[PDB]
RNA sequence: GAGUUGAAAAUAAGCAGAGAUCCGGAGAUUCCCGAAUAGGUCAACCUUUCGAACUUCUGCUGAAUCCAUGGGCAGGCAAGAGACAACCUGGCGAACUGAAACAUCUUAGUAGCCAGAGGAAAAGAAAGCAAAAGCGAUUCCCGUAGUAGCGGCGAGCGAA
RNA sequence: AUCCCGUGUGAAUCAGCAAGGACCACCUUGCAAGGCUAAAUACUCCUGGGUGACCGAUAGCGAAGUAGUACCGUGAGGGA
RNA sequence: AAGCGAGUCUUCAUAGGGCAAUUGUCACUGCUUAUGGACCCGAACCUGGGUGAUCUAUCCAUGACCAGGAUGAAGCUUGGGUGAAACUAAGUGGAGGUCCGAACCGACUGAUGUUGAAGAAUCAGCGGAUGAGUUGUGGUUAGGGGUGAAAUGCCACUCGA
RNA sequence: AGGGCCUAAGAUCAGGCCGAAAGGCGUAGUCGAUGGACAACAGGUGAAUAUUCCUGUACUACCCCUUGUUGGUCCCGAGG
RNA sequence: AGUGCCGGAAGGUCAAGGAAGUUGGUGACCUGAUGACAGGGGAGCCGGCGACCGAAGCCCCGGUGAACGGCGGCCGUACGGUCCUAAGGUAGCGAAAUUCCUUGUCGGGUAAGUUCCGACCCGCACGAAAGGCGUAACGAUCUGGGCACUGUC
RNA sequence: UACUGUUCCCUGGGAUUGGCUUUGGGCUUUUCCUGCGCAGCUUAGGUGGAAGGCGAAGAAGGCCCCCUUCCGGGGGGGCCCGAGCCAUCAGUGAGAUACCACUCUGGAAGAGCUAGAAUUCUAACCUUGUGUCAGGACCUACGGGCCAAGGGACAUUCUC
């Protein structure tokens, strides 16, 4: 599934236009990845799922006060 | 466009190049993040 | 309050003024299948150890590592599940057609599928309207108006 | 312009911030990034009560008879 | 257009010229026009969502089947013949997408049939018939698809979707 | 003969991965005979059943009792 | 040569994206003549224009034909002249499942043969892996001739 | 080899995404040189504050090496020497880097500023294990934890 399970985001709908106006639809994707993260109690890998702003969120705010917002956590 | 990391790295190993164990420098978020905050060897501002 | 034992109506035996048959409200029962749920299955059966399966509730436990998580054993009336004409919210989302052809555009965010819930649902209490004059959350009808507009400025679309 | 979104950046805090159909100045209006909320409104598988310049068995529901039956189809389904 | 107004626009800015200097409205009924399927019946199609591999195309798993009769390969043995091989006569042997031919599977020719006995048959003959063989049971593949020893053939008397 | 035993093709699939939803992949298992594993024959009878009822003679699986051994049972490592 | 494919310097061409600079808007604040607005215009905040850097691809350069494909005219006496082209068909076969003209012509087969067999070559318009030419066997294959056989006649 | 697009694939910018190190890019300041058509003591680009700088803040000439070199002759480290050298003056379209103001050409040391590199590193990221680790029991059954092995900020994935 194309959701980061912090930020809540989703892929968006996207009429991609020609130089001719002559459109499709496609899904702009969301930038995820799997990737460990790093805990500061147990201090141990974390292999989440997270997109990109998740990271700068992180970062930002150290992860309990992020993972408190996505009620699942201790894997 | 492109912009540069600058975060504000405080020490607590000796570290075997640039260190301290009491340094006010500045870094890439690279270091911190894959390198030393895991083994617990820095922390930030 | 007088005759009854469903429909077609025949027999046989009963129950009825100490009050039936009936009518209403509240309870009890409800084989097997079906969400199906002890396990299996080719729905209405077979096997059992006779069991609400599975999940969050709640009591103990004790993995790979301390804590923890997975897991195992318990108690549980035990909340959930499925069904439901239209209306409604959210997800995906056509084409024929119209443009006297056709790709922008139109058909339309319509039909369809998917998920969800109520008697309605959604909206909703100003980071809003409006103009130097004022109004005070939404929602629905009349109206402004087929006006202001947008538009291969074409077909058409069309507000406040 | 206003409202919402993927990517990357990335503020300020009422000496503030946003809107007033690019945009800047001055006025005026409001306070975004947490929630809840009856009514008027939409509809008919359906119950009760009423009405009809509605139908009367080739009509009216497909269906006035034990009809979605008989029958057809592997099946979805069709259908007297 | 600002704006002006019985006038106004046109322009050094006149003269000239254009357009003005006025007049009901609400119903009912009809006739046409417009929007909705729009006078009625009638396509081939397109798109969405479902149902089909009991027919048939390929494959898979498991079983089953192939009367009877022919031919005589490699090898081997014993002689003949070599320094030994080579080579050659007889025996033995039972190969083969081998032969002839029932069941089985097919479908070349004709005749018959043509409101048939049958929505592809009957009859007389035909090819293969131990293999790239036939077939029962139980499965797999799905339509912008599948499958195809390839004809656009087959996918339930439907197939350029 | 099937089921109460076993598994193949195939199916469904706990936890697990992946996906707007519907769902897709996939292990542990669980189903799934067309295969493995298992014990009965003759004669007799009768409107309609017979290896099923009758008569004779059989065989498989359990509960008695005589001897016993101290553990069994499952998992499990082999033969087959 | 063309196309395809493969490989290859420098040069040209070259997006998004940056980027030194230009130019506009707005405006505190100074200023200007009778006509009712006009000159500038600091900071901030807005928008445009962009010297330079910027890959693959393409042009450009080489190789490749059991890669797509293609394999000539004109004029004179086997032999020469001359033009065009990337190059002008080698072996083989040839009137054919290719041949129009056409029942080609010649020979064989028959009393008589637009079909058949062999040869010629004027190959309209065969040709070497869309293979060329041969070939024992095999064919409910096409196409000629004979024997036997008969109501096919 | 119709128009317009869609996909597969390739390529760059950006995210994931880190680290040192040397070599020779561009731009910004300090300071220093450099820059011979012809007049000809002048390896002088244009122009300028306008006539004493400088010297004993240890000098003319020279010893030998260094920078530059269109090989005409500039510029300069230390010192034997020992405190002089010299500006208009005559040749020129110009006057003397005697002091010094501002800049074109082309270059030498430091400082900043970024960017382009190649290599390696490892800690992100990717991949391996009949390597080990266990619930009541298995994983030579998917996977999970742990050491590890090989790649390595490339690759993969998202956007443009």
């Amino acid at each position: 599934r194309r959701i980061c399970p912090f930020t809540g985001k989703k892929s968006n709908k996207a009429n991609r236009v020609s130089h001719s106006n002559h459109k499709t639809k496609r899904l702009q994707f969301v930038n995820l990845q799997y990737k460990r993260v790093w805990w500061e109690a147990g201090k141990r890998f974390v292999k989440l799922r997270l997109s990109t702003k998740a990271l700068k969120t992180i970062e930002k705010n150290g992860l309990d006060a992020v993972a408190k917002k996505a009620g699942i956590d201790l894997r | 466009k492109k912009v540069k990391k600058i975060r504000k790295i405080i020490l607590k190993e000796d570290i075997p190049d640039l260190g301290k164990k009491g340094q006010l420098l500045d870094v890439r978020a690279g270091f911190l993040r894959n390198f030393l905050l895991p083994l617990g060897k820095a922390e930030v501002v």
